[PDB]
DNA sequence: TTTTTTTTTTTTTTTTTTTTTTTTTT
DNA sequence: AAAA
């Protein structure tokens, strides 16, 4: 699930290790979302990736529903006497595991796992280095 | 709402419809502005233009859905050819049940027959009506989907029905305080609804008697065996009970 | 002078795990 | 249906 999350939102988050030795999360701010004044089109430091936590439980459910309907469609099509077993055990295990994404502990574990995938080396020390770029309130 | 969530899981006839629309009807997405679309589903407010095979497959599933309950908002727009899709939201004085007596029906059958005489001619009477149990009583809807005359010709028919006083006394015989204005001036130019489709915060209508008569060019003045939804529907030229008059 | 603040002192632990776990064989 |  962490890999699917990274491949699905790899362009908005970045992770690096600070001097103290703890991973930190930076989020890219885009127009049309709640935010403080003046950080548009700029990376924002976040102690805990709240948006990723919400997105895991909100948008991923559509992909899970797509998987469920895909399994249903293959169940409808008649192939043999083995589909009625394989595409019933697989289905059952799937709805049993479907509710797992809504658990808090599973979400924390997924975030911790995804910390590695989103990590980008040489990011913190390269922040605000070149003196020819200024952060303004509109870009 | 809460009920709609139930049929999506509890039963599979609605689920059967879901598979068909997600795969087959999906490629037939049609713009809302264009009039080419023949299916307008108000569940999601989407317009669909289905060919004969995609239509009949849609129609077939509809009857089974109705036999097992559920709620649907599927509608079809009035096209350039259709039957006498003339809605009559009869605002009665009180909710007293007026019986669709064959003598009273023959009064309505012959008068609407008279109106279609002074127009293009060379007849299945589908008396669907509201389940009542509401102030203003029910809305009678006679449908003759066999013929193909859905143009400005029906606007003259619309005017003739609206200006008609012979039907007015027949409705007065039914205790209706609104003999006219039941037939909307755009009755045969606005989108209609397939039989068995639930309405906005209202139950789907029922058909009292789906009888039929015969018309002859020389001498003008003359049920569980067919899929009801297609038979009442105007686009179904290949209908079994109805024929494209 | 200068006098003591700073350095220290805490403050960084909790989140998994565990539990359960329906199922599955008996 | 009860035990693992």
């Amino acid at each position: 699930i962490a890999k699917v999350i990274y491949a699905m939102m790899g362009n908005k988050f970045v992770v690096d290790v600070d001097s103290n030795g703890k991973y930190v999360w930076f989020e890219f701010v885009l127009p049309g979302q709640p935010m403080n004044q003046g950080e548009i089109w700029k990376w924002r430091k976040e102690v805990n990736p709240d948006e990723l936590h919400i997105y895991i439980s909100e948008n991923f459910s559509r992909v899970m529903d797509r998987i469920t309907e895909h399994i249903k469609y293959h169940l409808s099509q008649p192939h043999e006497s083995n589909i009625l077993n394989y595409y019933k055990k697989l289905l059952k295990a799937f709805e049993r595991s479907k509710s797992k994404i809504f658990n808090d502990s599973f979400k924390k574990g997924v975030i911790r796992q995804a910390e590695f995938l989103f990590r980008q080396r040489s990011f913190i020390q390269t922040l605000d280095t070149n003196p020819h770029l200024l952060g303004v309130g509109n870009g | 709402t809460i009920q709609l969530t139930a049929q999506r899981k509890y039963l599979a006839e609605v689920q059967a419809l879901e598979t068909l629309l997600t795969r087959e009807l999906s490629v037939f997405l049609t713009e809302p502005g264009s009039k080419k679309t023949n299916i307008i589903n108000r569940i999601t407010g989407k317009t669909y233009a289905l060919p004969s095979t995609e239509l009949l497959r849609l129609y077939e599933h509809l009857e089974q859905c109705r036999k097992q309950g559920a709620l649907m908002y599927f509608l079809e727009r009035q096209g350039t050819y259709s039957g006498l899709m003339l809605d009559y939201d009869l605002k009665l004085n009180t909710n007293a049940v007026p019986p669709l007596e064959p003598p009273a029906l023959s009064r309505l059958c012959h008068r609407i027959f008279v109106h279609i005489k002074n127009s293009s001619v060379l007849i299945h009477f589908f008396f669907t009506l509201k389940p009542e149990v509401v102030q203003g009583k029910y809305g009678f809807h006679v449908l003759i989907p066999g013929l193909k005359l859905a143009a400005s010709t029906k606007k003259s028919i619309i005017g003739s029905l609206q200006h008609d006083a012979t039907v007015q006394k027949i409705l007065h015989e039914q205790g209706v305080t609104n003999p006219e204005s039941c037939l909307d001036p755009h009755s045969a130019s606005v989108p209609s609804l397939l039989y068995g489709s639930s309405k906005l915060n209202h139950k789907p209508y029922q058909l009292k008697t789906g009888f039929e008569l015969v018309f002859d060019s020389s001498d003008p003045d003359y049920l569980e065996s067919y899929n009801l939804v297609s038979e009442l529907s105007l686009t179904n030229e290949q209908g079994s009970l109805v024929r494209p008059v």
